[PDB]
Order: structure tokens, then C-alpha cells, then sequence
């Protein structure tokens, strides 16, 4: 059973955009299904509801007039279709049967301002002879916008001893964060460490 | 519309504890109660529904009560990856609503920090600026003061600070301090040096490189 989401990204206000939620692993064509969504930082709120062979459809007040859900039940996909977005719209958006299976979500981020890919540094002791056994690594992801950046390291490889930073909001008006991850001392010299940094809204990936 | 508060907004518990979690409707809602888990970074997942029933997967620790305009989530004996913001939605009629969630925190003991410093890089420094980082590793609780000094010189105003949410696995906290200063000034100076205070630690930890 799986619902995977797509369609999510940057969108300037007043602008449309279209979310698609596509099924596996269900008689789809016999489920309710919902869109709810989430701004950054807040609850859930529901969205929408279709019935499953599309007969009826109920809407949240915010949304009336201004948004559409719908299906394809031949291929297994809900849709969203938006129009007139604002601010307020931004949220991570996901579709779940009414029997509750949910998918992953996708990210909706409504913004006027130009987007930034960041600078990224790499975060390193001062030589290499550690006074311990443990060592941290990292890299620097600074001045994006907007948010989010993702972070892997080795592609993905590596995830024990990793933590990613929430990102800090600058003077600037653009973000920074940093990566780090601790390894063992002795593997400095024999292992390569590289962090895989991912900023969507820009079209940028950095590999320090 | 149907509105749900959840109380406590805030739970604090040791693993092993008991947790009881509130939910109450304006109105009756009958029986058409449901409880949600989401853990940080992902959707949420479905512990409860029709008040009392345990969903599929779900361990027999989480159980739900309650009919009409009150209801409780109780997780029998806490686990360090039941740290999450908990969420009841009505299903009684249209809107669908939920709470506004309660967000579990848990209560580990007391971990000291292992410090870290790094000095500004290679590439940053060809653009003016010099950013510093001192981290601060796998510790609780999560206040924990930082004080950045140049030359013995304390400093103000330039240094911003960002938390990790609790591990869900330890239930400790990472923290990140970047001191930030134009390239020019971070040479005026030879000595940089990160001073943590903790409640794990018994005296002050200094870390610190020259030049």
C-alpha cells in the first residue's frame, strides 16, 4: 500500500498549481480520499474530501471558489488543482484514504521573492591529529532561499551520527544552516566524507 | 464548526511512564474520534480510531477511550521513539477538524555535551565574511549556555544559535553556534575559543584553535 505524492515546489502568489497523488496497493476506485495540509511549524487542517467514484466532493470554507479536487480511478490519482495562492497557502499538502493511509506529503512554498541557491563549506577539525577518538565533520549550506535544504551524506550511506541543523533565518532575509556528523578518529585519512547538499528551489546540488 | 482542544499542549515524560493525552469536542462527536502520531519530519500515522480501536501495526502500549465530548489517548509505558506531536480529529461531520496536537517530549537524564570547534574554511574567507562554528553533541537537558571568546574577549551580537529536535532513539539534543565576522576582523585575532556550561558538565568545557 502506498500513496506517493508529486507536483509540490516554489509558486509565486496568485499562480496555480497542481498536486498529484498517485495509489498502489488498493482498490482505489473504492476509497474516500482527502487532501489536508500543514503550514510550516503548525497542526493539520483539513483540506477536501472526494467521494470514491467522484460523485460528491466537500470542501474546507478557506478553499471554496479557489480550489478543485478530483480523480483519474483509471490511473489510481487524486488530484488538487489551486488557484489564486497566497501566503497562507503554504504548507506541506498531504492525500490520505478515508481509511487513513497517508502519503508522504509534498511541499507547496508561496513566495514573491527571487530565489537563492546557497554556499556551501565544509566544516573541518584544524588538521587532522584529533585530541579524541571521535571526530565531527559537517558542512556550512549558507544564504538560500527560501526554504528547505535537504542533506545526505555519502549519498545516504552514511546516517548514523548525523545531525542536520533546522535552518536560521539571517539579517539578510536568507537562511544558513550546517550539517555535522561524528566519525571515528582513525577513519580520517582512510574513509572519504562528502555531504550531498540539495536545494530544490534553486535547481542546486553541492557536493562538499 | 466542531472544534477539538488537546490538553496538555506540552508532556513531558520519562520513558517507562504512563502518558495521558485529552481531546475535547464543543459538541458530541459520538464515537467518530481519531488519534494520529507524527514524528518529526513525517506524515502523520493512525494510532486510534472509533475512539478505542488500535490500528493496524500498532503497538498494544497506545489505547483510546471515551464517547460523546472527551476523550483520551494513553500510552501505557513511554519509549524514547514515542516522541512525536499527537493529534485527535473528529470525523463526525463536515469539516473534518483537529486538534491543535499535544507534543510528547521525553524526559531522559542528564548527558553532557561533547564539544567541537571549527574555524572558517578555505572558500568562505574569499568572500569578506568568517563564520566560526562551535557544536555541541548528544546532551540533556537542552538549556545549555555558550560563550564565545576572541583573545579573552567576550562577545556579543554576533553569533546565532540552532537546536536539533530530541534523537528518537537517545532523546538528547544537538546544538550549533556560528560566530559570524568579516574576514578582515577574523585577523585582527589569533584566538578563538568556544566555553560551554551544562547541567551534565562539572566545570566549564573550553574549546579553542589559534589563527
Amino acid at each position: 500500500v502506498q500513496l506517493v505524492e508529486s507536483g509540490g515546489g516554489v509558486v509565486q502568489p496568485g499562480r496555480s498549481l497542481r498536486l498529484d497523488c498517485k495509489a498502489s496497493g488498493i482498490t482505489f476506485s473504492n476509497s474516500g480520499m482527502h487532501w489536508v495540509r500543514q503550514a510550516p511549524g503548525k497542526g493539520l487542517e483539513w483540506v477536501a474530501v472526494i467521494w470514491y467514484d467522484g460523485s460528491k466532493r466537500y470542501y474546507a470554507d478557506s478553499v471554496k471558489g479557489r480550489f478543485t479536487i478530483s480523480r483519474d480511478n483509471s490511473k489510481n490519482t487524486l488530484f488538487l488543482q489551486m488557484n489564486s495562492l497566497r501566503a497562507e497557502d503554504t504548507a506541506v499538502y498531504y492525500c490520505a484514504t478515508n481509511d487513513d493511509y497517508w502519503g508522504q506529503g509534498t511541499l507547496v512554498t508561496v513566495s514573491s521573492a527571487s530565489t537563492k541557491g546557497p554556499s556551501v563549506f565544509p566544516l573541518a577539525p584544524s588538521s587532522k591529529s584529533t585530541s579524541g577518538g571521535t571526530a565531527a565533520l559537517g558542512c556550512l549550506v549558507k544564504d538560500y532561499f527560501p526554504e528547505p535544504v535537504t542533506v545526505s551524506w555519502n549519498s545516504g550511506a552514511l546516517t548514523s551520527g548525523v545531525h542536520t541543523f533546522p535552518a536560521v533565518l539571517q539579517s539578510s532575509g536568507l537562511y544558513s544552516l550546517s550539517s555535522v556528523v561524528t566519525v571515528p578518529s582513525s577513519s580520517l585519512g582512510t574513509q572519504t566524507y562528502i555531504c550531498n547538499v540539495n536545494h530544490k528551489p534553486s535547481n542546486t546540488k553541492v557536493d562538499k | 464548526e466542531i472544534v477539538l482542544t488537546q490538553s496538555p499542549a506540552t508532556l513531558s515524560l520519562s520513558p517507562g511512564e504512563r502518558a495521558t493525552l485529552s481531546c475535547r469536542a464543543s459538541q458530541s462527536v459520538s464515537s467518530y474520534l481519531a488519534w494520529y502520531q507524527q514524528k518529526p519530519g513525517q506524515a502523520p500515522r493512525l494510532l486510534i480510531y472509533d475512539a478505542s480501536n488500535r490500528a493496524t501495526g500498532i503497538p498494544a502500549r497506545f489505547s483510546g477511550s471515551g464517547s460523546g465530548t472527551d476523550f483520551t489517548l494513553t500510552i501505557s509505558s513511554l519509549e524514547p521513539e514515542d516522541f512525536a506531536v499527537y493529534y485527535c480529529q473528529q470525523s463526525s461531520n463536515w469539516p473534518r477538524t483537529f486538534g491543535q496536537g499535544t507534543k510528547v517530549e521525553i524526559k531522559r537524564t542528564v548527558a553532557a555535551p561533547s564539544v567541537f570547534i571549527f574555524p572558517p574554511s578555505d572558500e568562505q574567507l574569499k568572500s569578506g565574511t568568517a563564520s566560526v562554528v562551535c557544536l555541541l553533541n548528544n546532551f540533556y537537558p537542552r538549556e545549555a549556555k555558550v560563550q564565545w571568546k576572541v583573545d579573552n574577549a567576550l562577545q556579543s551580537g554576533n553569533s546565532q544559535e540552532s537546536v536539533t529536535e530530541q534523537d528518537s532513539k537517545d532523546s538528547t539534543y544537538s546544538l550549533s553556534s556560528t560566530l559570524t565576522l568579516s574576514k578582515a576582523d577574523y585577523e585582527k585575532h589569533k584566538v578563538y575559543a568556544c566555553e560551554v556550561t551544562h547541567q551534565g558538565l562539572s566545570s566549564p568545557v573550553t574549546k579553542s584553535f589559534n589563527r
